[PDB]
């Protein structure tokens, strides 16, 4: 949800929305900073 | 109700971020 409201034209996400997506991954999944960055690779290709 | 559940929404984001950079 947060992605998709946050996303402006699929795959082009700025710098403030990823570590946001990044540290509500981390804390709700409760990851390392590893696990947030593939997750959020993954959910940006998939915005796009 | 509805704007202020918006402008809560901009100010939860605020805190996150604020505690973030602590």
């Amino acid at each position: 949800a947060f992605g998709h409201k946050y996303s402006e034209e699929g795959g082009l996400i700025n710098e403030s929305l990823r570590d946001q997506l990044l540290v509500t991954i981390q804390k709700t999944f409760t990851y390392t900073r590893t696990q947030a960055q593939h997750l959020f690779i993954i959910l940006m290709e998939c915005m796009k | 109700l509805e704007e202020v559940n918006e402008r809560e929404h901009s100010m939860k984001a605020s805190l996150q971020t604020v505690d973030i950079r602590l």
